[PDB]
């Protein structure tokens, strides 16, 4: 039964193809990849397959495995009659998947089949909109395609010279460990204005706190900030390295600047400002099983007039997707 | 729905 021999010399994926080839990860744009196999011979129980992701693709996207293993179950493999056939996982950190036969296969041959897997974005490593490489490996053999990413831009505000303006996204939700742990990055000030008298909300909930399952508190988050050098360098994708030259963190100088005094809301002071800031946001939400929803807000005035005041706001969601796959053999 | 919204796979769980 365990993880045994590969056998991907045995094994010819065909008829490959990506659901589409451009689409918008910031308002939950993926694809799926889809491909017939089969295998030449016999196999047996613990004999497994893979297929392997590049650079510029992820089998989780937005969830997050880092408290998990960086492993997670893929759904199985079933015949006509509901057997497994072989169970699957992904490796969040060599983007392998590995697809190993159960006992099923032991008395069967040329068993052949088909799955489709919903593919994301790295927001890492493809951060800014553009089209990528995105060549992939199944069984030993490479699927050539291209990808385009056209993020929604994460500039966005009120249209004034001293607007408010921010935006934010979800990039890493823990759903697996049961930490249930998320991150969140905001960019505020992504527009490089001169604002006066800025303040930033990070809400757990949109309109109803009831509907959310987030929860921000003192003791639920953990605030990150960085002064960013270059606003042309920031990412497309939300995507944020905290150890970039171009952002210097500067939570130090905020600990009397951050206020968890309301419910399920984090107030941070920022001031008169001229830069682009980062926010790295790491939460949890409880156990209601609720849809976590968020919002982040900025207020401001115009600092040579301390009039013109503005208000923006910015909702977060992700949604899930899911894969599928069967297989059978002749007796 | 306005802002953003992201997108994943919990591997069917
Ligand atoms: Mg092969
Ligand atoms: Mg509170």
């Amino acid at each position: 039964d365990a993880k045994g021999t590969n056998v991907n010399d045995k094994v010819t994926a065909s008829d490959f193809k990506l659901e589409k080839t451009a689409f918008d990860p910031n308002q939950s744009g993926n694809t799926f990849m889809a491909a017939n196999f089969k295998v030449t011979g016999q196999v047996k129980s613990g004999d497994y397959f893979t297929a392997k992701l590049p650079d510029s693709v992820t089998g989780n996207g937005d969830v997050d495995y880092s408290n998990s293993n960086n492993t997670m179950p893929i759904a199985d493999i079933k015949s006509t009659n509901g057997d497994v056939v072989a169970k699957a996982t992904y490796d969040i950190l060599t983007k392998t998947y590995t697809f190993v036969f159960t006992d099923y296969v032991n008395d069967k041959e040329n068993i052949n089949g088909q799955f489709s897997l919903p593919l994301f974005t790295d927001r890492a490593k493809a951060p800014k909109s553009g089209t990528y490489d995105a060549n992939i490996n199944i069984a030993d053999e490479m699927f050539d395609n291209k990808i385009t990413y056209n993020y929604s831009s994460p500039i966005a505000g009120i249209d004034k010279p001293n607007g408010a303006n921010i935006s934010s996204q979800i990039i890493g939700v823990d759903t697996a460990s049961g930490q249930n742990t998320y991150k969140q990055t905001v960019f505020v000030n992504p527009k490089q204005r001169v604002l006066g008298n800025t303040w930033v909300y990070i809400k757990g909930y949109q309109d109803k706190i009831e509907e959310s399952s987030g929860k921000v508190s003192a003791t639920d988050t953990k605030l990150r900030i960085f002064e960013v050098n270059d606003t042309s360098k920031l990412s497309d994708s939300y995507y944020a390295d905290p150890n970039d030259s171009n952002l210097k963190e500067v939570t130090g100088e905020f600990k009397d600047k951050i206020s968890y005094k309301y419910d399920n809301v984090a107030s941070i002071n920022f001031g008169d400002i001229n830069k682009t800031y980062v926010v790295l946001v790491e939460g949890h939400y409880d156990n209601t099983g609720k849809n976590l929803k968020t919002q982040v807000i900025q207020e401001n005035i115009d600092p040579a007039t301390g009039k013109d005041y503005s208000i923006f706001g910015w909702n977060n969601e992700n949604v899930v997707r899911y894969g599928g796959g069967s297989a059978d053999g002749d007796s | 729905a306005s802002g953003s919204s992201g997108t994943g796979s919990t591997g069917n769980q």
